[PDB]
RNA sequence: CCGCACCUCGGAGAGGUA
DNA sequence: GGGTATTCGCCGTGTACCTCTCCTAGCCC
DNA sequence: GGGCTACCTCTTGACGGCGAATACCC
């Protein structure tokens, strides 16, 4: 109903003269022309949406995901969309500046250099779990990791605490968590809970809003990163998005084991590698949430596909999980290649030295000594120093 | 309406189109080229 | 006039040049669009526009010259060859071709080629009358190719264990078997770096198949030599095109007398990409392996040959195992069985970080007396006798440390008598 | 369908019939 | 401004019934 | 051999006769 009433206000405010502004992220269709959709609607066809001509894309070299800002216009007898008479800004920034831009298949990939930390620092034990994920797999800028955890390990709370310890340590990056495929309740908690973007496509609709969603945020990262943005996504919806490819993805007579179509696995896992490192200005890190024994053995093989592509493995253990132990995560079989490169020569031989004691031990047991170890202290740095 | 301008439904993929649909399709195909053409503001000698 | 000299001109001067040329408003351009758009105002002024590429001759009759830096993706800017030439030249699927050609017409969109001036590097009289790889009589590795570096460097301890667990010749075909984090990477970068140091006058090529693209940009700017990859988010078929392409470049290159090198590190993932995209046949095997699906990586591997006429073809690839798949485990069973040559590396030594983790016991290699001398197989020999009975730990920590003493392995020798 | 092995339904043309 | 030579090509093909045939493969890729 | 899409070549001819374009004077 509301949209309803800002067209008719806005037309009699164009019937007067004056000057009528909008915003909007451009979804390019295959005709030519395209549209601008609505934030608040995460991105969903909406009658109002506004008109882009073909003219305009190709004076300013538009693509999908860049934000338009500009003058509209009522539609006119035969029109049922806006029409774009001249855009004022693009990507939060000037027309001239985005001319002279570098695509984002042509920005040299590199290893994750700038280091991430989770840390809060103010020794709350909610922290604990940033802890603990800080000395078992540090992440950097690029990094292209997978949450590895079988059905209630803790991904809700430790998503939440992840969100949460970005948003106080790094304020600056963009946070954008997409919900694929889950509850509405489940994304209005956390919508109102993380300090950042929330954009989500519940169940309620088929799987193509899915994947227009999917590539609507893939295709503003990728044009953040080519702004020199720092985009990190946690998309907790790989698997469904896995699903809902091999969904409406057509039949070519190749199936895998498990029901997992030949081509059904391209899409899902072009989005996972388009996480990469930027030389010339910007990152994105991609944190996915893999699912695994889940009674399904497409799930299975999807994890095993996508298991060799990641640099970053977190596994959840689901006994430790039952004893209500969180952060429930299994050290042993988690770690990060290249560490090296995100973290001091003292800092590494300490977590070498951590892991060398912890792997005798058993899970459990483990983890009680960790806990046991960071409860005496608030900062690890009184941990490391008193492990020598 | 399709109904009074339809395919003759015969054995093949092949389709002995009603004149009407070709001329139809025809129109339409030359409509949207020239819509396609006037927002690229064409030299005027190819829009007459 | 050459595409290769303008695509490694930067984007600011070719915009520059197009803005000089007048022409549409070239920054809010692609660079292969303002490439074509150069040499077209180039050529309407009547002069001459070359290119170069190799050859991918399409199922029709026509085709294509890829280029190298692209790892022979499909291009707007590739020069059409027709079939009445191919038929003309005898041409196939790897020829170097190098003529002139020109821009595409009304109704055209790709260049055109009139005249061929260079074929394989070489003369057209030369490649007319040629002898075909399949002919060629294989021989086993005769001349030696030592990758010791002699600089005395602290790299150079990982290229004296290879040289005294496997020596390796021209036309070896082995095998680098290595369970997942046991540091593949650093010991391929440390043979190709060799190489290139050593052996500056072979061609080596580094073929890189469903891997990161950030180890593909640091391999392309680390070794002196060719690059081709392919990551992982390209299909399968993308996989099977670029491999067919690198081996039907070697043999034209092996047929022309050269020491083509490949460092393969994806034999199991060009395995599983074969076994993707071929059709499915009702019948599947133990681990989910087709029984036609081995067939293109077995001949792939075994084109590797010494030629007693002239050249060689090295291919070494590294096999996966321990995957957790029992399809990689059934594919490095069934490549076992191939190969002459077989560098395991055991986890339990990278584990303890103590590089290189060579398991020097199950290393060898056949007819190792033709690359050594008679005195140098003794020392080996001895070496091996020696270091049998002890651990897998235990030797590798006395390899290094009696390695460290001295900077040649002949001072060792010298030592251990 | 995931791994063989025991110790406490139409348009044009041609011919014809009345 | 009008009464009429040539003429550019403007629309009827008796009615009913029967048999048979013909029905796109092109281009630089 | 092929994708949406474009090139084949010609200023059925008689009429049966009816209304009417540019023309020649009266």
């Amino acid at each position: 109903r509301k949209q309803d009433i800002i067209f008719a206000i806005l037309k009699q405010h164009a019937k007067s003269g004056e000057d009528i502004f909008g915003d909007g992220v451009l979804e390019i269709l295959q005709d030519g022309f395209g549209f601008l959709r609505s934030a608040d609607s995460s991105y969903l066809a909406g009658p109002d949406d506004i008109y882009v001509s073909p003219s305009q894309i190709r004076r300013f070299n538009l693509r999908t995901g860049d934000t338009i800002s500009g003058k509209i216009r009522p539609p006119k007898e035969g029109e049922r969309y806006f029409a774009l008479l001249k855009v004022n800004e693009v990507n939060f920034d000037k027309p001239e500046n985005a001319r002279n831009k570098i695509l984002f298949e042509n920005l040299t990939p590199l290893h994750a250099n700038s280091r991430l930390r989770m840390e809060r620092g103010n020794g709350s034990t909610e922290d604990l779990t940033a802890r603990v994920l800080d000395l078992a797999s540090p992440i950097g800028r690029g990094q292209r990791g997978l949450i590895v955890a079988p059905p209630k390990a803790g991904k809700t709370m430790l998503l939440q605490n992840i969100a949460q310890s970005i948003a106080y340590n790094h304020p600056d990056c963009v946070l954008m968590v997409l919900l694929i495929d889950e509850r509405p309740e489940e994304v209005t908690e956390m919508q109102r809970l993380v300090k950042g973007e929330v954009v989500a496509s519940t169940f309620d609709e088929p799987a193509s809003r899915h994947v227009q969603v999917a590539e609507m945020v893939i295709e503003k990262a990728k044009r953040l990163v080519e702004h020199k943005k720092d985009v990190i996504i946690l998309l907790d919806s790989i698997t469904r998005l896995a699903r809902a490819y091999n969904t409406v993805v057509p039949a070519s007579g190749k199936v895998l084991t498990g029901g997992v179509d030949a081509n059904a696995l391209h899409r899902p896992k072009r989005f996972f590698g388009a996480a990469r490192n930027v030389e010339e200005g910007g990152s994105l890190t991609i944190i996915a949430t893999a699912l695994i024994d889940t009674g399904s053995k497409m799930d299975e093989v999807i994890y095993e596909e996508f298991k060799g592509t990641g640099n970053m493995e977190l596994h959840l253990s689901r006994k430790i999980a039952e004893k209500r132990v969180f952060p429930a995560i299994d050290y042993n079989r988690s770690g990060t290649r290249k560490e090296e490169l995100l973290t001091t020569q003292e800092e590494l031989q300490k977590m070498w030295i951590l892991r060398k004691i912890i792997h005798p031990m058993g899970e459990i047991d483990a983890m009680e000594f960790l806990i046991n170890k960071l409860a005496m202290t608030k900062t690890n740095d009184d941990f490391f120093e008193m492990m020598k | 309406p399709p109904d009074l301008r339809p395919l003759v439904p015969l054995d093949g993929g092949r389709f002995a189109t009603s004149d009407l649909n070709d001329l139809y399709r025809r129109v339409i195909n030359r409509n949207n080229r020239l819509k396609r053409l006037l927002d690229l503001a064409a030299p005027d000698i190819i829009v007459r």
